């Protein structure tokens, strides 16, 4: 068939018409980015020939080019390392979650790291590493830090954005009620701090929710860590494909150098063994190439991770589809295998209902424009609600100021203004 | 066959037409001495990074 | 180690920063009669905010800080004729 | 040490064309390394065979040394266009990105030149001096709730003012600063207080 764009919809455009919206959602979205490759040292005189020394001294007459390879590769270990204590160390002092846990009515509990484990990670951080999960010349060296480190990290990060909002990424980290956090957070997409302390309940409650949904959707599907476990592939299908290349002969008489130097005279085994020698050079030269090339990609990706977590998670943003689709709130950052794992809680309103709007109203003979507000109507009397949650309020002239007369303005109508 | 590394008995079922040994890696990890019917595990040589 | 065997250093039971990275969080610094310690290296400071419901804290002063954040831009540009390097 | 990522550019290059270099002291497998050696020493029929494998090698080599040179380039290429917006919107603008043009609340950047490279000057606003606070979303004064415009409900221990959220500047609680929006049964933290009109 012929795929979709989607539906077909269709604004009601007009002239005079504007939707607010009633009510709110609370979205908690996942967006999974790599930040680390594993770790791999090649020694090129261990790949090439093999604990021999005719092969040693017939490499040895093609330059520095181990010395290359093992620069390069030596470099993409001390890369990787960089991307991984460029993004969960933007942290200076380890913070702690204080032992009574009274946010408002949000549950901490399941992203919070448990002392059931042996102070290691979470729920969802358990899931999230369950569900990711000595040669012929080729090693792998482990990462400078380690899983739990990374997930102390993480947990700092979190209690930091708990408990002090925004403060601990640009100062000293100054303690805050969570309810206030809220509201300061809902003051910086355009909806006041009075729906945040009414709606306190409902709010908790879908976050409870949508982390619970969130655990399910880890838990049954397995295949959301889908570019995690691409990287993972791909790097054993190089080391893969790199040793099945010592079975081929080049045009020689057999792989194995043993059968040749038992087999031939030095005479003639250096024809035999200068195929191999440069088979091997170029299928190593081709895997450190794809390894940089790769490299350069995830570095592109752990520098993208560490933006989503200076500007995401240590502060709100206000770039659109940047940090979750919708208004956002606040991310939470959890522990991955080889990457990281963001929460992004956004505002999406809901519940819109269809309203006539003016862009001023005039009552004296003078105009009459909204300070921070839009002019709204239920049919026959006039109100003004904020920019997204519908809070009729009484058009007074503290909410409005004058500017000219109502003869230049497209779209005037004539109301009372209240004076107090 | 010539080479370098631990011998050690090994567990494995070899049958009594086999005579060697690959592992997924196209290496030779399990030999039966020409002599007596017994199969050897052949592993590598201690080695590592400096 | 869980990198390897490290022949020369005495393990303290002591947490500083990293200085010469060794492995999987073991770290190696030239601390004291002197000689090569290795340790586990520490994340920072265990610090723990006095958090509850009706407290908040506000800063009372401030501080002009100005700092250095150095980015490359450019590299030399080399050209590199084949017919001087592979012949000539 | 501190220019640091601007050296090592250039001992990456330096140590790229060294071994370029040194890459023309080898044989390759033929007889000497110098081909005015084998033209001086051999025939032409049988020196093209001995000069093919220099080829092939230098030719290798240059190769590699290309794709090695291209593959920085791309980093550096990416750092100069994170530079870039760097330079657009902190030295053209004030930024509001966390941890973006340093650490704090980000006031003006001053670009300074330099070798193969840029150096920009945060100027950054860090808060300091810390005072713990009783705080309530918002006060009861006839039995409707005055939440704040812009700012915070702090209290000494005896009396509640509102101040600024990044600096304290206590000031008494007047309706020029809070707005009434509902009843106050329905917000849960509230503390009974009076409020001025002036
Ligand atoms: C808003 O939506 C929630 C469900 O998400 C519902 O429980 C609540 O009653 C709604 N409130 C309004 C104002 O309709
Ligand atoms: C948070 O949720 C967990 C189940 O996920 C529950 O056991 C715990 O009691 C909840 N805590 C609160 C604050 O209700
Ligand atoms: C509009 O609102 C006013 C005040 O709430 C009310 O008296 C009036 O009946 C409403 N009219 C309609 C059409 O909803
Ligand atoms: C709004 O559009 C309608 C339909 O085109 C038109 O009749 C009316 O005059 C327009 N009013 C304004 C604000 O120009
Ligand atoms: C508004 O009132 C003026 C006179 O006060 C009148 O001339 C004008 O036509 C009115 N406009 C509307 C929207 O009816
Ligand atoms: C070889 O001879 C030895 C000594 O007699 C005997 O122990 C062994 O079983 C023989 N092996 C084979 C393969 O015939
Ligand atoms: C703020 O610090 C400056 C010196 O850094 C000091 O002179 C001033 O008195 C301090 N402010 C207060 C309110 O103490
Ligand atoms: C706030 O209270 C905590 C706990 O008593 C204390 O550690 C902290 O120093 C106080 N902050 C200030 C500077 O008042
Ligand atoms: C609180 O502030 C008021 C007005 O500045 C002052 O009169 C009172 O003594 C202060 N009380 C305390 C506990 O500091
Ligand atoms: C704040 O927390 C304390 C201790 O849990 C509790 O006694 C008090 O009622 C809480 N106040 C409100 C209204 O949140
Ligand atoms: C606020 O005043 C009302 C009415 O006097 C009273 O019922 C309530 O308990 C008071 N609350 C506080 C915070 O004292």
């Amino acid at each position: 068939y012929t795929m979709s764009l989607g539906a077909e919809n269709s604004v009601a455009y007009s002239n005079n018409s504007i939707a607010i919206p009633t009510n709110f959602t609370i979205s908690v979205t996942t967006e999974i980015l790599p930040v680390s490759m594993t770790k791999t040292s090649v020694d090129c005189t261990m790949y090439i020939c093999g604990d021999s020394t005719e092969c040693s001294n017939l490499l040895l007459q093609y330059g520095s080019f181990c010395t290359q390879l093992n620069r390069a590769l030596t470099g993409i270990a001390v890369e990787q390392d960089k991307n991984t204590q460029e993004v969960f160390a933007q942290v200076k002092q380890i913070y702690k979650t204080p032992p009574i846990k009274d946010f408002g009515g949000f549950n901490f509990s399941q992203i919070l790291p448990d002392p059931s484990k042996p102070s290691k990670r979470s729920f969802i951080e358990d899931l999230l590493f369950n569900k990711v999960t000595k040669f012929n010349g080729l090693t792998v060296l482990p990462p400078l830090l380690t899983d739990e480190m990374i997930a102390q990290y993480t947990s700092a990060l979190l209690a930091g954005t708990i408990t002090s909002g925004w403060t601990f990424g640009a100062g000293a980290a100054l303690q805050i009620p969570f309810a206030m956090q809220m509201a300061y957070r809902f003051n910086g997409i355009g909806v006041t701090q009075n729906v945040l302390y009414e709606n306190q309940k409902l709010i908790a409650n879908q976050f409870n929710s949508a982390i619970g949904k969130i655990q399910d959707s880890l838990s049954s599907t397995a295949s959301a860590l889908g570019k995690l476990q691409d990287v993972v592939n791909q790097n054993a299908q190089a080391l893969n494909t790199l040793v099945k290349q010592l079975s081929s002969n080049f045009g020689a008489i057999s792989s194995v150098l043993n059968d040749i130097l038992s087999r031939l005279d030095p005479p003639e085994a250096e024809v035999q063994i200068d195929r191999l020698i440069t088979g091997r050079l170029q299928s190593l030269q081709t895997y450190v190439t794809q390894q940089l090339i790769r490299a350069a990609e995830i570095r592109a990706s752990a520098n993208l991770a560490a933006t989503k977590m200076s500007e995401c998670v240590l502060g709100q943003s206000k770039r659109v589809d940047f940090c979750g689709k919708g208004y956002h709130l606040m991310s939470f950052p959890q522990s991955a295998p080889h990457g990281v794992v963001f929460l992004h809680v956004t505002y999406v309103p809901a519940q819109e209902k269809n309203f006539t709007t003016a862009p001023a109203i005039c009552h004296d003979g003078k105009a009459h424009f909204p300070r921070e507000g839009v002019f709204v109507s239920n049919g026959t009397h006039w109100f003004v609600t904020q920019r997204n949650f519908y809070e009729p309020q009484i058009i007074t002239t503290d909410n409005t100021f004058v500017s000219g007369n109502c003869d230049v303005v497209i779209g005037i109508v004539n109301n009372t203004v209240y004076d107090p | 066959l010539t080479g370098t590394g631990v011998l050690t008995e090994s567990n494995k079922k070899f049958l009594p037409f086999q005579q060697f040994g690959r592992d997924i890696a196209d290496t030779t990890d399990a030999v039966r001495d020409p002599q007596t019917l017994e199969i050897l595990d052949i592993t590598p040589c201690s080695f590592g990074g400096v | 180690t869980r990198a390897g065997c490290l022949i020369g250093a005495e393990h303290v039971n002591n947490s500083y920063e990293c200085d010469i990275p060794i492995g999987a969080g073991i770290c190696a610094s030239y601390q004291t009669s002197q000689s090569i310690i290795a340790y586990t290296m520490s994340l920072g400071a265990e610090n723990s905010v006095a958090y509850s419901n009706n407290s908040i804290a506000i800063p009372t002063n401030f501080t002009i800080s100005v700092t250095t954040e150095i980015l490359p831009v450019s590299m030399t540009k080399t050209s590199v004729d084949c017919t001087m390097y592979i012949c000539g």
